[PDB]
């Protein structure tokens, strides 16, 4: 007979212990483990809510690597890559790029909380963590590495997090910032809770619907898998919260909540907003990305917040009317700077996509729409020249993202610039200010792109020098219209 | 000055050695891009609290070579073969504990083994979670990712015996249930004299930050004087004793010791391409093993007392 | 000499480095900055275009030079029209 | 000191035992239990995912209920039903009679499960079920009858569930089969996984939302208070169903998953669909009714579905094609019946309505619209006569609601019908039938309102006879135009 | 031929009665539908499985009234002011556990105590979780919603019990790690004498189906004897063995137990208003007293 | 000789009991679902009112009596154009 494991798993975690060889603090140093002066003692009261086992871990995620490999193999010569919507081709060039690695830099994360957490329940936790997100990684190199063949920009689903291109610059960042560069603790409630069970968990389910209806049921497959494994490790933030805030850090916890949230946002509206928005060929679009975010995301996190006893986040109301604005200009950032892209972005303005953006947002063809009035008219009159940049965008401090406003008929535009031990940032937002001064020595000597253009690190001081800096190796892996400019044929 | 060019067939780090790369090499080559930048390893301020660990504890390391990245598993593991083989482990393990459990065998050990048991392998669940503890140090330190995926699995498997010896200790207790199995392992690992030598070994392993010292300390001390000192013994002590099933569930144990063992190995080949690391090993070496022999000779005692 | 100013120009969707010159007059400034915005992402408008630092209520005078203004090198204006 | 809940909590649900005086079958019959001969052991292995215990209850839900009789107290002056919009008001009469007493009503499924679960963790979660679902009872009496005094239709938060009226037979129909009616193990998957965690939970969570929207923020805090409850009952199916797959019972399983969303789907469809797509102001619509269905409610089934190693029921197609046509025909029979219903019905068609309408549903004009015509032009010529019910509908021998089809140029209305034991039923869709036959005995000898007619048991044989019946105490109680036909003054 | 009529101001149900209705009135009369058709309780075919159960242990049962449904709770307890109630006592608890903790209470009860405790004490968890199932199984039977409600408190009681018990199992396990308690309750419960007296008698009551005769089983035959023969036995042998924790928790759980004395006596106060009642009450107390004093018995012998 | 059938007209939404009589010719029966329904929610139309099995192709004669025709009490008729 076997034992139920409900009868033994408290032994699995009985591994705290009172040092005496060395002191407590010496074994979990605060700028590593992120207990805030919490005693061992009170981090016995950790508790996961959803429980494994090693057993039953190897067992599991063997079938579904039996299942995610054999679907790819079988299905090599569908021809996705030629078959494909060229949005589509997008979406995969982004999102490997913007991901693969960053999965990979999780184990790492992963791995700061089995070492250092003070909570035995999470050190265990934390080492299915470094299992799936190693797993995640090595499944998101392995897929796109069959399109290497075909195409180099694929190649940037392993260079990406090599290279100082704009967007990984913005990935590295944020990813830095909230997975390996922060104690234990942080990394519990900035990753886990905020961005993996506050963003991703929605984010990957709708993703492999939208794969399914692309045709493409390799990568449909491939991401539901990979969010079949989120919950498990996902889950470490909750307990930890609940923690802090039995324990006098209610405050604190809150902070670290409202940072993280609000930093995977910026992240989120430059590289998914744009997709969701105009990427998506129109025929396939059930919700805005403001709709999206509103009904899976907000409410969500609302919810949750409330139910931990914390509280909706200072910025509320900031992050209310930047779901309305945001992505489009920074949709048309990327767009126009395209040359500086590792793919390839759709303008997605048709006037028949033009006539579902207002519809979805009001006001859209008063505002965006005067700029991409004067783009189509230069797309017309072949003005190449007109549609790619001779300058950098200004760039925020902490997002590593240009400074955008509304354009248009309503131009509103506002930057928000700290002078800090002797020089000046500008933050494109009160949010990200507010972040840069809760703890400044974080990100205080750190220089975006532009600091370091002007710093002269980056010569020659041209397109090309820039374009060389941030990592390109032939005028193919230069982000281009996504349809050769088709869509003008329609204005 | 940018020109046209083909397409490469495997990544571009790959790409002038070769055409189409192992699975190993496709999915687990040159993915440390903390070891790019010398000055910021993480893309924050050069000097935030964990740019300055980094650079102190990782590339500042004694132990010096300038291509940590081309280390190579020599069993050339990836996640997918690692559950696969583990997998079959477990069916082998999860099968013994339900046979033996259906023959009573605990019942039939020799009379005080259940004592020797709770004082010498149930607190081993202590033990084992600083191995997990300092494999997951190492996998975060190590300056190549192929390095750090070694110490992953390293971790899980640690994990692993921490998962048998709690099963196991359960288990005993039903047949034992007067020999305090699931409740006294915390103070024979604080309070026992045979167990002191193992904590204070590890409490300080668990503070050499440094990558090399805590790779040496771990694998090339502390782990092999584990396999030579607390499981082989705990072995011939269990066949002694009229227990099958201990050293049935250490021989598997082992063969994960052993894969440790060989990945270790390699890494120290590929370290002493640089003859000065030969120097900085042996000197680990042999700041760490006075205290692992400390450690092996108070469990010994322990495990020989009565 | 070159002296870089963050520059938002009205109606367009960003601030954009600009890189101007010392000497340059405000006027001056505003045609480099147009530069990158009219016919781009900003419709072509009859006008003075005048410069600001960013929000102020404040314009600098048309032939003040960038120099003569006090900015600093890397703070932020606003390139706007007249009144 | 105090002890970590985590440390003693498997103490609390220790509970399992092997009887010796008695039998374990008898201690757990089947046609209570429903655990379908799986032994006392493997129910150990049951695990409620959102662990709570007695005292943090006692406190938090102390604190809730401060929270929801302040608030209730504080806007007593608001004078909400004078200044409401009277679709407001009708969403606010047609809640609480089909819930209120509903509510309570799951007390004995939760109590079920408390004495006859062989799994220890869900007996403890749902004496928490049986005390939050007698919360929510007691709440959904004590609110509206504040509005008692108003307007007799509040009446019916009390009354409905001891009615024959339509929809009340309707709503006793499903929840007697779904809550009180079957044994512990079904109630875990057709009560809690597949109606609370499957509907009511979006559905309340949508419904506080409109409530703050109609400036009605007592009702809007009560409904979102009572939401924070759900989750701590509604986990229990969940991990049921898991075992019931663990041990050789899928397609068990799959059955009463597959039965419990359809019914819920039709009374859901009846009640609540109408609401959204024609009650709610115009200006304050977000999202179709199909939307809501095939977005919130059909996207987490299949989620939760697939997560549990389950299938999508086999009816899914007839599902997807249903949320476009349903509740367009339901709303109109609720609307031309209106009399019958204990709320007022808004007609909510408008020309701007018809043009959101057509927006939402291509072919919705040529479609319910060519009736609506007919209906419009007769009230814009005072042919009252025309615009009320002289028969019965025809109704469904599962849903208890009336057999529909899609009307005007896309003519197609099917009834399934089924002859059993010498008797002849209809039903309003291949599933529906299919339920019937999936448990012939706890369904065969019901008689549905127009068999009770048929039967003599409803006298005289008029609309006035049928009223008395229904249990219409007043002239004032029968449902009328939410507007008294103002609509039609929008129409030319 | 229908009326006007004006609205009324409460319930069209107590709107005749001439006092005001309370809070408790509104939510809590006459919610059980399930009683308006005697040959169909739930809207289903009448002869369905759930319909014959309730025709057969709730209508048919000898136990008659002609007004259930007027029972009053004494105690005129809704959920909001249960809550307000057991709030105040699960703060007395909290508080007498924590404090007493810190004073290390449990190091300081008399030599062996421990064992007494694990073997008397620590197996209350499967009675208490029986009483918990039992009134839970009064509660969806009973022919009154104001008589179901006083169940479902009970329920919530009885789970409350079960709960103190488990922490404290755990809680003097940590002072006494050798007592086998939190690890042999089980056993005890099933194999030790002592406690067969109340297995079998709670099986066998888990098994009166009857609403009526389930209700005065568990009201008035088993959960009297409890208080008499359990909860005060061990206050008392705990005062004798330095165990000044133990009298104190009981007397909590003491409150509890009167609750359920006092809106059981007013139910039978109620039902014999029908004469006929008496005997019938009457029969089936003097049907389980005998399992009832052999549990306390054999409980007794095992204490001292 | 009151006969129940339960009526669909053709464009209609629903179907609705009817109570027609066991002499009632094919012509009487739609008569009687037409007034239920024409004027009602379904506009009036010019030509001949046929009644058949619910969602049959086969048409009955329009002066056969209920009686004659071989349904039953309560089955399902289409009353179609
Ligand atoms: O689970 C995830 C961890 C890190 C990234 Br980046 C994405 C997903
Ligand atoms: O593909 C993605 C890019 C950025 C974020 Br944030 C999440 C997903
Ligand atoms: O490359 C760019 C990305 C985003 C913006 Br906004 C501007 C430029
Ligand atoms: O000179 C430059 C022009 C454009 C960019 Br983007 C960078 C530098
Ligand atoms: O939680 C609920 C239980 C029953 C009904 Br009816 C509604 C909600
Ligand atoms: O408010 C509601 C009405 C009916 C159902 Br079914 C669910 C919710
Ligand atoms: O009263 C009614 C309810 C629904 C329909 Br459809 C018809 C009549
Ligand atoms: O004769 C009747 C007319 C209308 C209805 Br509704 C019921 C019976
Ligand atoms: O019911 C309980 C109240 C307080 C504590 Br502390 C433990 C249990
Ligand atoms: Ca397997
Ligand atoms: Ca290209
Ligand atoms: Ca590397
Ligand atoms: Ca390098
Ligand atoms: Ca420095
Ligand atoms: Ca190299
Ligand atoms: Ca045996
Ligand atoms: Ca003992
Ligand atoms: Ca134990
Ligand atoms: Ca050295
Ligand atoms: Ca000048
Ligand atoms: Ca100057
Ligand atoms: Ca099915
Ligand atoms: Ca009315
Ligand atoms: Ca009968
Ligand atoms: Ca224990
Ligand atoms: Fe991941
Ligand atoms: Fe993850
Ligand atoms: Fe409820
Ligand atoms: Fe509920």
């Amino acid at each position: 007979a076997m034992h139920p494991r409900k009868d033994w798993y408290e032994l699995t975690r009985a591994t705290n212990w009172t040092p005496s060889y060395v002191t407590e603090e010496q074994l979990f140093p605060e700028r590593m483990s992120g207990h805030m002066g919490i005693p061992l003692e009170k981090w016995e009261s950790y508790d996961e809510p959803y429980k494994t086992s090693y057993p039953e871990y190897v067992s599991i995620q063997r079938e579904k690597d039996a299942g995610a490999y054999s679907v790819k193999a079988a299905l090599e010569r569908a021809k996705i890559y030629e078959n494909s919507d060229p949005g589509w081709i997008s979406t995969l060039k982004s999102h490997y790029g913007a991901i693969a690695v960053g999965e990979y830099a999780a184990v790492t994360g992963e791995g700061r909380m089995a070492r250092f957490s003070k909570a035995p329940g999470n050190r265990n936790m934390a080492t299915f963590g470094m299992m799936d997100e190693l797993r995640h990684g090595q499944l998101q190199l392995f897929f796109p590495h069959e399109y290497c063949k075909k195409d180099r920009q694929f190649d940037w689903a392993w260079r990406a997090y090599h290279s100082n291109e704009w967007a990984a610059i913005a990935a590295k960042h944020f990813f830095d910032d909230i997975i390996t560069g922060r104690d234990a603790i942080s990394v519990a409630i900035m990753l886990t809770f905020s961005f993996e069970t506050g963003f991703t968990n929605m984010q990957f389910l709708g993703l492999a619907a939208d794969a399914a209806e692309a045709g493409d049921y390799t990568f449909a497959n491939l991401i539901s898998s990979i969010q079949t494994d989120e919950s498990r490790h996902a889950q470490q933030g909750g307990p930890a919260l609940q923690l802090l805030i039995e324990n006098g850090k209610r405050e604190e916890a809150q902070k670290k909540v409202d940072m993280a949230i609000w930093r995977a946002w910026r992240l989120f509206a430059v590289l998914t907003g744009p997709v969701m928005d105009y990427y998506t060929p129109l025929e396939d679009r059930s919700q805005s990305f403001k709709e999206f975010m509103y009904e899976w995301i907000i409410g969500q996190f609302e919810r949750s917040l409330i139910d931990l006893g914390l509280d909706k986040p200072w910025y509320w109301d900031l992050f209310l009317k930047d779901i309305d604005e945001l992505h489009h200009s920074y949709h048309m950032g990327v767009w126009y700077w395209r040359t500086t892209a590792w793919w390839n972005p759709a303008a997605g303005v048709t006037p028949e996509e033009r006539d579902w953006l207002e519809e979805k947002y009001p006001g859209w063809n008063k505002r965006w729409g005067r700029c991409w009035d004067v783009i189509t008219e230069n797309v017309l009159n072949d003005r190449m020249d007109l549609v790619s940049p001779e300058t950098l965008p200004s760039v925020c401090n902490m997002s590593q993202i240009p400074l955008v406003g509304v354009p248009g008929d309503d131009w509103n535009i506002e930057v928000f610039s700290l002078e800090h031990n002797g020089r000046l940032y500008h933050f494109g937002s009160e949010v990200d200010r507010w972040v840069f001064q809760q703890d400044p020595v974080q990100y205080q000597n750190h220089m975006n792109i532009v600091d370091r253009f002007l710093a002269g690190q980056i010569q020659p001081m041209t397109l090309e020098g820039a374009l060389k800096y941030m990592g390109f190796q032939s005028i193919e892996e230069m982000g281009k219209d996504a349809h050769d400019f088709a869509w003008a044929d329609k204005c | 000055s940018f020109e046209s060019k083909k397409p490469m067939r495997t990544w571009s780090h790959l790409a002038e050695m070769r055409k189409k790369p192992s699975e190993y090499d496709i999915v687990s080559r040159k993915l440390h891009y903390s070891t790019n930048n010398p000055d910021s390893p993480w893309e924050l301020s050069p000097d935030s609290p964990m740019n300055l660990w980094y650079k102190q504890y990782r590339n500042a390391s004694p132990l010096k070579h300038d291509n940590w990245d081309a280390f190579t598993d020599p069993d050339q593991l990836v996640y997918r073969t690692y559950n696969l083989m583990q997998d079959g482990q477990e069916s082998y393990v999860q099968s013994l504990f339900d046979q033996f459990n259906e023959r009573e065998h605990d019942q039939m050990v020799r009379e005080g083994w259940e004592h020797t048991m709770a004082r010498c392998y149930s607190p081993l669940r202590y033990l084992f979670h600083c191995l997990q503890m300092s494999s997951a140090y190492v996998q975060q330190m190590a300056p190549a990712s192929t390095i750090s995926n070694c110490c992953i699995l390293q971790t899980a498997d640690s994990l692993r015996w921490l998962t048998h010896t709690a099963y196991r200790t359960h288990e005993l207790s039903l047949t034992y249930p007067d020999a305090g199995l699931g409740e006294h392992e915390r103070e024979l690992w604080e309070k026992e004299p045979g167990w002191q030598g193992l904590r204070e070994l590890m409490e300080k392993q668990l503070t050499a930050f440094d990558w090399g010292e805590a790779f040496v300390s771990l694998n090339l001390v502390v782990k092999p004087m584990i396999v030579e000192s607390i499981f082989k013994p705990l072995q011939q002590q269990a066949w002694e004793n009229n227990d099958t099933l201990l050293p049935l569930l250490i021989d598997s144990q082992l063969k994960d010791a052993e894969r440790h063992s060989r990945w270790s190995k390699a890494l120290v080949k590929h370290a002493l391409e640089n003859p000065d690391n030969h120097a900085v090993i042996e000197g680990w070496i042999e700041k760490w093993r006075p205290l692992a022999d400390r450690a092996a000779e108070a469990y010994l005692s322990m495990l020989s007392s009565d | 000499s070159a002296f870089p100013v963050h520059a938002a120009f009205e109606k367009d969707f960003l601030v954009q480095l600009v890189v101007v010159d010392l000497n340059d007059s405000m006027d001056q400034v505003a045609e480099k900055v147009a530069y990158h915005c009219v016919n781009r992402r900003v419709a072509p408008r009859e006008g003075v275009m005048r410069v600001r630092k960013h929000r102020s209520t404040e314009l600098f005078p048309r032939d003040m030079t960038i120099a003569e203004s006090g900015l600093n090198p890397t703070e932020v204006i606003d390139v706007v029209f007249e009144e």
